[PDB]
RNA sequence: CCCGGCGAGGGGAGUGAAAAAGAACCUGAAACCGUGUACGUACAAGCAGUGGGAGCACGCUUAGGCGUGUGACUGCGUACC
RNA sequence: UGUAACGGGGCUAAACCAUGCACCGAAGCUGCGGCAGCGACGCUUAUGCGUUGUUGGGUAGGGGAGCGUUCUGUAAGCCUGCGAAGGUGUGCUGUGAGGCAUGCUGGAGGUAUCAGAAGUGCGAAUGCUGACAUAAGUAACGAUAAAGCGGGUGAAAAGCCC
């Protein structure tokens, strides 16, 4: 029995040019470019989840460093400052307060100086 | 009022009355859960942690969903060397209701 | 001599920029007839500046 | 096309 | 939920005064680049344009140590037939000395539109007399 | 009120009628006539009598008022192309491509 | 195919690819590389295997109270007017009625019958023993199934 | 019936269940070529995406964040066989 | 070819040596949620584990298990002119091939479940057939013997007629 495939090569080719939605020249209407493009596109989507945590991290770790250094000390004193006390407070909460409330901030610099100095 | 704890592996910061979503907890859906491990708890006037996880804080929460987030496709690829291999991933959670912070 | 690849709709458009066809408007309104003819060409029934002059 | 010439001779090299 | 974003309408950006008279050139634009960028800002994000405004006056009177004065020698090309021209510091003063402070700071900070703009920030003047005074820009100790 | 008026197969191709239609997009009647006299390229004489036939269409379909009319819509969009030979040098043959159009003409008053 | 086998150009400076023959399978309208052929699909069984499925159909069919067991049963008139009320009556819709002696009483009576299959009893064949909704038979064609099955 | 060259082509009428079934005629995909809206772009360099994200334009329902589109600016990022 | 022998700014410490104390830093490791293998083994026994352990980069290759396509049986049964196949949108859902519901277009076929058999899944072969772009409104318009004007015909005249 013989099987044409006209009707399946449709929703494979479409399937990957649904994805491929967006992207500037033939990456949109070519099936035989759009399809590498979605690879492409799915890598960077998987590299990129690794990179999130750690270019998030560093804006924490600046946030916190330029807070720190308005409220005198440097970022590397706090954190063996915030050791110290036994403060199990992340990067990313200690650098949310610094932007909204300078003042809990203020008091979480002087007990990383209480028990660090 | 905002108090800031740990949940699921990672701190959060909370008001009172919000509606965060969290790791997928083991608790039924019209179930109250509370967590007594909260690290901050600030007012107009602030008491933190000086030892893990004050003295006498905790924070009352309650469960609305334990729904799933939106799907992932993973395509681990490798040029060249004939290898492909597509994934879905779609991770579960708990939304909690905040109901109130205690001192 | 010959395009080492081709190129887009887009490089195209951008070439065809300057293709933009120019509008007269500059129809005058003849003094005896009224006809409309452009500036210092004669009119289609022949008047030119109100005086004929094809005799045609 | 039915008929296609032969193509225009290498530059030496030998 | 999630972190904090500034935002490019909404930033008050502040003026400042750093008379560089007597000084170190790379240990001031070092500070230049990072108040122009906004690190020292707590609510500093890495893609908005957040830092303030600086005015540097007397910038012939910034110093070098060492021998840089006669040997610190500021290269470019002017993409021509093989037209390199070299300029040491001790002309590069005389001459035009916007360039020492202002080459020092745009080697510091990034580059593309964003580095260009929060380079436009910065606002050299070989005298004493701005008229930036209508501007009120508090001193900066550095 | 729509009244389109249009001219399928039209024997010279797009790119070339398409200038054309870039003058008169968007303009009264009144003007476009004239505009579309006085242009010095064929498919002026080739639209000029489609865009007249959208006036009569106009009035004698529906509403009359000429003076009221503009030229809200107009593209031409490109018909079959006509395959023909081309004989060349050194006994190759060419593909010379008799390219046809489609125009549209639609006048309105609103 | 019915082509040539002159090489529809030259092997070398063409700018187009090799081709050896019009009738390849790559190419439009010339094909089928792997061609099939007339063949037979008939499949070998064990005797025994046949004869012991038989038996354990019949087992399936009843212990299912399926299979129907009647003495002599036919039709008195070569007429489907009669098998119709007859069939009705034992509530009977799809039935394999099979009995040991076959005439042309019975067998004309539900030639045009669709759901009726009047078989002898030397030929029944196990798509039909699992193929209908019940079984009647006569006990003369259980005395020979009982012998033929064995 | 009307424009148009006692054209080609077209718009009304009319047949028909349907004329986006009109003879270039069932269905009408894709590449390709346009028109209209929304958003972005004329001081900005690079497999053109991706992670972050402003602003804008629409729909939502609570009245604060969704949904969708575009995507300034930024980290990273040299196609497939 | 342009500095061009710190990546660059720039540095007299931001160099080098000895000592400590921090901190950044990976897809490592740990924390939380989750899937799969394999071995044990409480205690379940064609099935989850309160469990427990390790394990899971992978080309050629070897092994296990899947979805989808057309056609035969089930099926003269069932869905369908209160709208099937096809086409185009959306929204859910599965670990994946995929699936489901449904808005529109189309107008008459489609087929559960478990089985069976393949012309059974294409992006690549200077692949074949058709279609359409690209350079592109680009080169050329086929002898550098040569045209000018009036009248005509015509809806329209440099080319036709006189």
């Amino acid at each position: 029995a013989r099987v044409k495939r006209g009707v399946i090569a449709r929703a494979r080719h479409k399937k990957i040019l649904k994805q491929a939605k967006g992207y500037y020249g033939a990456r949109s209407r070519v099936y035989r470019v759009a399809f590498q493009a979605v690879i492409k596109a799915g890598q960077y989507a998987y590299r990129d989840r690794r990179q999130r945590k750690r270019q998030f991290r560093q804006l924490w770790i600046a946030r916190i460093n330029a807070a720190a250094r308005q409220n005198g000390i440097s970022y590397s004193k706090f954190i063996n400052g915030l050791k110290k006390a036994s403060v199990e407070i992340d990067r990313k909460i200690l650098a949310d307060i610094a932007v909204f409330d300078k003042v809990a901030f203020t008091a979480l610099v002087e007990k990383a100086k209480a028990a660090l100095a | 009022m905002y108090a800031v704890f740990q949940s699921g592996g990672k701190q959060h910061r909370v008001s009172e009355g919000q509606t965060v979503r969290l790791e997928k907890l083991d608790i039924a859906t019209g179930e109250t859960v509370e967590f007594a491990e909260v690290l901050m708890i600030a007012n107009g006037e602030e008491v933190k942690i000086g030892v893990p996880f004050v003295d006498g804080g905790v924070i009352k929460a309650e469960v609305v969903a334990h729904g799933r987030g939106e799907k992932v496709k993973i395509v681990k690829f490798r040029r060249r060397k004939h290898y492909r291999k597509q994934q879905g991933h779609r991770q579960w959670f708990t939304d909690v209701k905040i109901t109130g912070i205690s001192a | 001599a010959v395009q080492q690849n081709k190129p887009t709709r887009s490089k195209r458009g951008m070439r065809r920029s300057h293709d933009a066809l120019t509008a007269v408007t500059s129809l005058s309104v003849d003094k005896t007839s009224g006809e409309k003819h452009l500036r210092h060409h004669i009119t289609a029934d022949g008047y030119y500046r109100g005086r004929k002059v094809i005799a045609k | 096309p039915v008929y296609i010439p032969r193509p225009r001779p290498p530059h030496p090299r030998l | 939920m999630k972190t904090f974003t500034a935002k490019p309408e909404t930033v008050k950006r502040d003026w400042y005064v750093v008379d560089a008279t007597g000084k170190t050139l790379g240990r001031l634009a070092t500070e230049l680049a990072r108040r122009l960028r906004g690190k020292h800002k707590a609510e500093y994000t890495p893609h908005v344009d957040t830092g303030d405004y600086i005015i540097v006056l007397n910038a012939d009177k910034v110093a070098v140590t060492g021998n840089k004065r006669t040997d610190k020698v500021y290269y470019h090309h002017t993409g021509h037939i093989g037209g390199i021209k070299q300029a040491t510091f001790e002309e590069m003063i005389a001459r035009r000395p916007e360039r020492v402070i202002e080459i020092a700071v745009k080697g510091m900070l990034p580059k593309g539109p964003l580095g260009r703009a929060m380079f436009r920030k910065l606002k050299v003047y070989a005298g004493n007399e701005h008229n930036h005074a209508a501007q009120q820009p508090q001193v900066l100790d550095i | 009120m729509e009244t389109i008026a249009k001219h399928r197969h039209a024997r010279s191709s797009a790119q070339k009628v398409r200038l054309v239609a870039d003058l008169i997009r968007g303009k009264k009647v009144s003007q476009a006539l004239d505009i579309l006299t006085y242009t010095n390229k064929k498919a002026a004489v080739l639209v000029k009598k489609v865009l007249e036939s959208a006036i009569a269409n106009a009035e004698h379909n529906d509403g009359a008022d000429i003076d009221d009319l503009k030229v809200t819509k107009i593209f031409v969009d490109e018909g079959p192309s006509m395959k023909r030979i081309m004989p060349r040098a050194k006994g190759r043959a060419d593909r010379i491509l008799k390219r046809t159009s489609h125009i549209t003409v639609v006048v309105s008053d609103r | 195919v019915t082509g040539s086998g002159k090489k529809p150009w030259r092997q070398k400076g063409t700018g187009r690819a090799r081709s050896g023959s019009i009738k390849s399978p790559i190419w439009r309208s010339g094909g089928v590389t792997f061609a099939a052929r007339p063949q037979d699909h008939s499949q070998k069984v064990n005797k025994k295997m046949y004869r012991g499925a038989l038996k354990s159909i019949l087992s399936e069919l009843v212990r299912q109270d399926r299979l129907i067991v009647v003495e002599k049963f036919s039709v008195e008139a070569p007429k489907t007017k009669l098998l119709a009320q007859k069939l009705k009556d034992m509530a009977l819709e799809d039935v394999l009625i099979i009995t040991g002696e076959l005439d042309e009483n019975l067998f004309l009576a539900a030639r045009n019958l669709h759901k009726v299959d009047v078989r002898d009893a030397t030929g029944i064949d196990p798509v039909s023993l699992i193929a209908f909704d019940k079984v009647v038979m006569t006990a003369d064609a259980v005395k020979q199934v009982e012998e033929m099955l064995a």
